[PDB]
Formats: structure tokens, sequence, C-alpha cells
């Protein structure tokens, strides 16, 4: 009955002086916008229908047309920034916030969804949704003693929308908004549904992506041990944001980094550093590089958890961008480590894979590796064992590599390589 | 000086794109992911970057910003 209408017929029905005709036409629009790819969003906008749909959101005495218009507007708002803007420009934000109070759960749910699409567009619309007062009624929908009593899809949609209110960092969400949302996020992080867990973790990954002051707000909520638990989940959609959040936290102070270590994060890294998902390996190695930029006692925890052989492994064989993260881990380790820690690193076999990467066509990893080599030689000087190290480097073809770099285009590279050769070879 | 500079990777000679040279004390307050020129003991200016490095923000692994509700 409402299947496969033309836009022209939809317009005719919506302009009729008959609320039932308007309802049927709005349902026809919903079906057009939901039964295909790609739905004719631009034709619907061009037809001038958004203001009508927004007016229907307020028809409390006709809940079916509230639902149909909410769904239609959700899908329009799911599109490009221009398409989402058309929805906002029609006055949809306060109309959707009012609809959060609907006694019909399927209607409140659709308003949640629509607000998530609007906030998802970017920081400006995110902050506009917050200014119109969305957070209080959204959080009130979750104010039940046991989240498990809520319909699963309903709870998933609420979690997703809250995560979009936490998303984007130019600028970051208002401090007061984050403070209001965080206690609910903490609760969702303990809810046993894989999508709720994934999207809660995403929210935390956004909130920790910024200055150390933003990291501190999250760490103070006590969530790091739960993040570490989720880091060991079997589902990749949970591990991915949990690892991003953990990685973000260790970009922070030595004290913030210590919370991650204290929570037992390092025990998960043998699996993360060998994960068959390339991006997991990359972010795990990035995370390790920021931990080895820490204190000597934090470097020692990396050693104690047996992670140095895993860094040797990644340096030996991984995607190049992951190898570059491993090289960063090694220059940071050798810059901050004790002589004993550095000796241990060489005994684990770091030299050959390190030297093999000096043929890379990447100036930064060359600078990083030459710095690492210089730091290792400085340790060797203190033990008076530089000749021992020179032989090791010569034997795996490393001296040929460094000798070539004397004619490298970049000044820092050929100066650094000239220096090593002049001093140790 | 040594203790401060341990937190940084020296990238090379002074690079004016990154502004006037900082003192070592000013450098110690540099934020993660940042670069700066620094005057080191004694007399030389070098370009450095902090060893704590910020997110790659891998768009490939990000989830969708928006969701369409399709017919079931």
């Amino acid at each position: 009955g409402t299947v496969n209408w033309s836009v022209e017929d939809i317009v005719k029905g919506i302009n009729s002086n008959n609320l039932e005709s308007q309802l049927q036409a709005t349902q026809a629009a919903r079906k057009l916008l939901s039964r295909e790819k790609q739905p004719p969003i631009d034709n619907i906008i061009r037809a001038g229908l958004i203001p009508k749909f927004v007016s229907f959101l307020g028809k409390t005495d006709c809940s079916p047309i509230q639902f149909e218009s909410a769904w239609a507007l959700t899908n329009i708002a799911s599109g490009t920034s221009e398409q989402t803007k058309a929805v906002v420009d029609g006055g949809a934000i306060p109309a959707f916030i009012s609809l959060l109070a609907s006694p019909h759960a399927h209607i409140s749910e659709q308003a949640v969804w629509a607000l998530g699409n609007i906030a998802g567009d970017g920081s400006a619309f995110r902050d506009l949704v917050i200014k119109h007062g969305a957070i209080d009624p959204l959080l009130a929908l979750l104010a039940v003693p046991d989240l498990s009593t809520l319909a699963c899809g309903y709870l998933r949609n609420l979690t997703w929308t809250l995560s979009n209110l936490c998303r984007n960092k130019n600028p970051a969400p208002p401090l007061d908004a984050v403070e209001q949302i965080l206690p609910t996020l903490v609760r969702l992080l303990h809810h046993n549904d894989p999508e709720v867990l994934a999207d809660s973790c995403w929210a935390i990954s956004y909130l920790t992506d910024g200055p150390n002051e933003r990291i501190e707000m999250v760490v103070k909520k006590g969530v790091v041990p739960q993040l570490v638990k989720l880091l060991g989940a079997t589902e990749l959609p949970i591990v991915t944001p949990a690892l991003r959040a953990i990685g973000n936290i260790v970009t922070g102070t030595d004290e913030q980094t210590q919370k991650v270590i204290d929570a037992g994060a390092l025990a998960v890294f043998p699996s993360l550093l060998t994960n068959p998902k390339t991006n997991i390996q990359k972010e795990a190695t990035w995370t390790m590089s920021n931990i080895t930029a820490g204190r000597q006692d934090q470097i020692q925890q990396v050693v104690n958890h047996g992670l140095v052989p895993f860094l040797v492994g990644v340096l030996s064989k991984a995607d190049f961008k992951t190898q570059k993260e491993a090289a960063w881990a090694i220059t940071n380790y050798t810059s901050g480590g004790t002589v004993e820690q550095i000796v241990y690193l060489v005994h684990c076999g770091i030299i050959e894979p390190l030297m093999n990467l000096l043929s890379a066509k990447d100036t930064k990893i060359i600078q990083v590796i030459l710095d690492a080599i210089s730091n290792i030689f400085q340790a060797a000087e203190k033990l008076g064992e530089t000749e021992k190290l020179s032989i090791m480097i010569e034997e795996c073809g490393g001296l040929d590599k460094i000798e070539a770099l004397q004619r490298h285009e970049n000044e820092s590279v050929y100066k650094a390589s000239l220096n090593l050769i002049e001093k140790y070879f | 000086e040594s203790a401060v500079l341990r937190g940084f990777l020296i990238l090379g000679k002074e690079d004016r794109r990154y502004g006037p040279a900082l003192s070592i004390n000013e450098l110690s307050n540099l934020a993660k992911g940042e670069k700066a020129n620094v005057l080191i003991g004694q007399g030389d200016v070098v370009l450095v970057m902090k060893r704590k490095r910020d997110s790659s923000i891998l768009t490939d692994s990000q989830t969708a910003t928006k969701r369409i509700r399709m017919a079931i």
C-alpha cells in the first residue's frame, strides 16, 4: 500500500488536509528511505519535505506519524554533512529531544538514533545537540537498576549515541558534558553485551584522545582495570577500541602509564603483538613504544613480562608501519634504559633486525634506528665492549648499511652515520 | 639537561619553521607529539621531538559516524 511511491505522490499526500493521508505518505517516504541503497535522500530534501517531517515529530496525538517521520529523518541525517545539515536546519534537534520522552519505546529509540546521527556529523553538531539539552533525558532513559531489563537494541542505540556525544577532538566535548556522561559510561563498560561493550570502549577511546588532563578524568573513574579485561576479549570489535583507549592513556604522564601497567595490561601483549589483524599489531606496538618511553622501572616491567622477544619479532617481520613502531619502541627503550636493560636487549637479538631496516626508504625510521644504535654503543662504552658490538654489527651486514648512509640526502642521517663509522668502525 | 633530553629524539639542526629555540627548562614542558628547537649545553640549537607520541587515528579501524536504519 505504501510501497514504491514516487516522490511526487509522497508530496501530494503530505500536503493533503488529512492526517491519515499524511501518515500514509510519510510511511511511504520511510519505506523509500529504508528499502534500498542508495535511498533518494536528495530528492526527498529537494521536494521540501524536511519541515513537514519535523512538524510531524510533535504530533503527540498521532504516535504512528511521529515514528514514521523520526525514521525518515534518521535516514536523511545518516547521509552527507549537507544532508545532516538539512535536518538540523529544519529544527529537528529540539523536536527529537522532546520525543525522547515518548511513552512508546520504539519512538524514543528512534529519536535516540536520530540524535546519534546528528552528533556523529562532527564537533559543531555534537555540541549543538548538547546545548539543546540532550544529555539529561538520554541519561534518564538508562536510569534503571539493572540494564539487562532494557531491550537489547534499545540499549545498544543509547550506548552508540552517547559514544557520538563523546567523539571528536577539535574541539573536545565540553568538560561538564563529559563529567555528566562518564558515570553512565562506566556502568555500560560492565554490561554483558558485545555491542554495548564495543561502543562504550569507543567512547572511552575518544575521551582519552587528547591532553593529559582529559586522560586524567577517565583514569580517575577507575576504568583502567576493566579496559584491560576487555583488551583480552575474543571479539575484535571490543579489543580494537579497548587497545586504542589503553594506547591513548600511555601517551600521558609516567603516573598515568603506571595505572595501565598496574592493571596488568602487559600480560595481554604477547597475543596483541602477534595478532593476525594488522591494525591490532600496529597499535599494540605503538602502545609499547610509549611505555618504553617511560621510567626505568616501567622498562623493567616490559622486560619481566617477556615482551622484549616480541619486540624483536615485530622488528623482524611485520607490516612496515608496524616495524616503524617497533623501531620507535627500541630507540625509546635504549634512550631511557639502564646499561643492564640495554645489554639484555642485545642478548635478545635486536641488532640484526634493526640493521636490516636501515635499507628502508623512510628517513624517519633511519633517524630512529641510528639513534638506537648510538644509545646501544654508549652502553657498550661503559662496559668497554664497543669492539664486541662493532663485530656483531659488521657480521650481519650492518656496517655496509651504515657506510651507505654517509651519502644519504638528509643531513642528520649522513652526519649520524659518519659519526658512528668515525667513532666505532 | 641530560635527564630532560632523554625524553626527546634529536632530529637535526635548528629548523626555523618550528619557531625560536627554547631553553631546556622550557622544553621540559613540551606536549606529547610536538617538535621544537632547543638550546643545548652549550651554544648549539637542535630540533627535537617528544618521545611520547599521540594517536595515529586509524580511520580504517574506526566505526561509522552515522547509521542508516534499513528495512528488515
